[PDB]
């Protein structure tokens, strides 16, 4: 920025692009040569495109040139954070964490089943045999 | 089975061989006591409905051993809507006379819901195909099992993929591509009616029946399956259904 | 239907984005990837987007080429 | 099946872009400038830790500087520059990410410029 004087003080780029903030001649007023001042000019116009906080559910956002970069925490994915991995629990995602079958329910959660000659057990996924010869086993190797 | 591997005695269980008057004539898989899951075009030429035999728990045909159990077909059962001399629908649901007894060495193939296999084992890679089919196109059979790991792919991905020819079938939602390819590579003559396996957390489903290639391994063509998936409710409604009094039986599809 | 098309990769410090053409009427698309002899996962179900984050299944391994393709459903 | 279309096959460690690289920091010790680049998280994970580019490529990445009449220019194949000055010149830095054994997207692009 530049007052009723300010500009009778020299070049500076301090108290000139930065503790205030510049266009782009106050820019070459400084650097002089241009490769020189494109280069600087590049960074300083492009802006925080992390200002906006696109980041959503505690993530954190990494500025870029013309972009950003969302780090999420864990249970997040998405451009923004956006999506929970917690409700994508669905039969068509890895069959539901179903070992055998996956049943979709809308209202309530997926529910697991086995197939003829297994049942299911307490943690809810996996199946085991209720008899000695189920299909789809290879005994001489189990 | 071209560039194949031995199948380990034991470790390819549901593997089923069909003869008939003691001939080799196709390969078949076991999925309970008294049923067989095969191919439809292996019973194009039959005439002799009562020289038909499964064998189970085969590995060697050289040699006999305790293992082998043999059963009397009963029935065979195809769709209506299959045709002689065609590649579509080309599927059979064999009835054995007396059931088979579970072994080490004689287990069936889990039959899979339409769903399970539609939205998850569709899904799964590599499945094996086993037989004793020809070792080369030109070659001779297997003495022992055979076995083979072969990749899946999606029907616009073959056609985009596979070598183009004047009068190669089109490949319908009833079938599905092997194999890559690329010559290796594949399942070859001999090796019709038998399994392609998936495995899935454990347990081994039926997702193929051998059926048709233009020779083998297929180069610039791919192995074609009957895509099982689609007939799983056919083959639930007629293993419930009551034994009509013929040999051959034409059941309605859908 | 429409297949999606003009599938791009962006990625930028392995935050690795998929992004197709066009903006879905009434159709949702899902997502698949694999490495060149795995298994196809799904992600991004069912979306109305034209964009899905791949990155928690790339870092799983960097050094492997991954293939992905876009799925068209009727509404 | 379902209408589908395939992507491009994508190599991570070969074809994602380079992020745009701070200076942390700089030093004079006499004649000698010290110049620090800051370690750019990525979003590999090693046990809930996002890992930087050096724990990544390592060997592989080298940080290139340019500073000033025309332009000098200095490499690391670390996070750090130390270079020659002149006393009482007041000096302008910027630095690139470079991973020289790539092919295509070899540099990042250039740091905000810092200087004395
Ligand atoms: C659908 C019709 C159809 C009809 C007959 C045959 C057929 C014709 C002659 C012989 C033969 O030479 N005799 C040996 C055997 C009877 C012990 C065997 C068969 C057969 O059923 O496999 C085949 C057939 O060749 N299927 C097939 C399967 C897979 C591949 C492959 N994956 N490359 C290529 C071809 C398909
Ligand atoms: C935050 O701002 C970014 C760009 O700075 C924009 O793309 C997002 O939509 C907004 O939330
Ligand atoms: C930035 O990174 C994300 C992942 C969270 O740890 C935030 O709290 C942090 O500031
Ligand atoms: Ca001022
Ligand atoms: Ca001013
Ligand atoms: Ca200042
Ligand atoms: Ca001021
Ligand atoms: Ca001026
Ligand atoms: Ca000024
Ligand atoms: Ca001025
Ligand atoms: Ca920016
Ligand atoms: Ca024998």
């Amino acid at each position: 920025a530049n007052a009723f004087l300010e500009e009778l003080r020299p070049g500076s780029l301090e108290r000139e692009c930065k503790e205030e903030q510049c266009s782009f001649e106050e820019a070459r007023e400084i650097f002089k040569d241009a490769e020189r001042t494109k280069l600087f000019w590049i960074s300083y116009s492009d802006g925080d495109q992390c200002a906006s906080s696109p980041c959503q559910n505690g993530g954190s956002c990494k500025d870029q040139l013309q972009s950003y970069i969302c780090f999420c925490l864990p249970a997040f994915e998405g451009r923004n954070c956006e999506t929970h991995k917690d409700d994508q629990l669905i039969c068509v995602n890895e069959n539901g964490g179903c070992e055998q079958y996956c049943s979709d329910h809308t209202g309530t959660k997926r529910s697991c089943r086995c197939h003829e000659g297994y049942s299911l057990l307490a943690d809810g996924v996996s199946c085991t045999p209720t008899v000695e010869y189920p299909c789809g086993k290879i005994p001489i190797l189990e | 089975i071209v560039g194949g591997k031995v199948c380990p005695k034991g470790e390819c269980p549901w593997q089923v061989l069909l003869l008939v008057n003691g001939a080799q004539l196709c390969g078949g898989t076991l999925i309970n006591t008294i049923w067989v899951v095969s191919a439809a075009h292996c019973f194009d030429k039959i005439k002799n409905w009562r020289n038909l035999i499964a064998v189970l728990g085969e590995h060697d045909l050289s040699e006999h051993d305790g293992d082998e159990q043999s059963r009397r077909v009963a029935q065979v059962i195809i769709p209506s809507t299959y045709v002689p001399g065609t590649t579509n629908h080309d599927i059979a649901l064999l009835r054995l006379h007396q059931p088979v007894v579970l072994t080490d060495h004689v287990v069936p193939l889990c039959l899979p819901e339409r769903t399970f296999s539609e939205r998850t084992l569709a899904f799964v890679r590599f499945s094996l195909v086993s037989g004793w089919g020809q070792l080369l196109d030109r070659g001779a059979t297997a003495l022992e099992l055979m076995v083979l790991n072969v990749p899946r792919l999606m029907t616009q991905d073959c056609l985009q993929q596979s070598r183009k020819v004047g009068d190669s079938p089109n490949i319908t939602e009833y079938m599905f591509c092997a194999g890559y390819s690329d010559g290796s590579k594949d399942s070859c003559k001999g090796d019709s009616g038998g399994p392609h396996a998936t495995h899935y957390r454990g347990t081994w489903y039926l997702t193929g029946i051998v059926s048709w290639g233009q020779g083998c391994a297929t180069v610039g063509h791919f192995g074609v399956y009957t895509r099982v998936s689609q007939y799983i409710e056919w083959l639930q409604k007629l293993m419930r259904s009551e034994p009509r009094p013929g040999v051959l039986l034409r059941a309605p599809f859908p | 239907t429409v297949a999606a098309y003009n599938l791009t990769w962006k990625s930028t410090n392995f935050k690795t984005i998929l992004e197709w053409e066009p903006k879905p009427v009434n159709q949702v698309y899902t997502v698949q990837i694999s490495t060149k002899s795995g298994d196809w996962k799904s992600k991004c179900f069912y979306t109305t987007d034209t964009e899905c984050d791949l990155t928690d299944e790339i870092v799983k391994d960097v050094k492997q080429t991954y293939l992905a393709r876009v799925f068209s459903y009727p509404a | 099946e379902p209408l589908y279309e395939n992507s491009p096959e994508f190599t991570p460690y070969l074809e994602t872009n380079l992020g745009q690289p701070t200076i942390q920091s700089f030093e004079q010790v006499g004649t000698k400038v010290n110049v620090t680049v800051e370690d750019e998280r990525t979003l590999v994970r090693r046990n809930n830790t996002f890992l930087s580019l050096r724990d990544v490529f390592g060997k592989d990445l080298i940080y290139t500087l340019y500073y000033w009449s025309g332009k000098k220019t200095a490499k690391t194949n670390t996070n750090e520059f130390l270079i020659d000055v002149d006393k009482g010149e007041n000096y302008c830095f910027s630095v690139q990410a470079v991973i020289p054994s790539r092919t295509v997207n070899r540099k990042s692009t250039d740091s905000p410029v810092e200087c004395m």
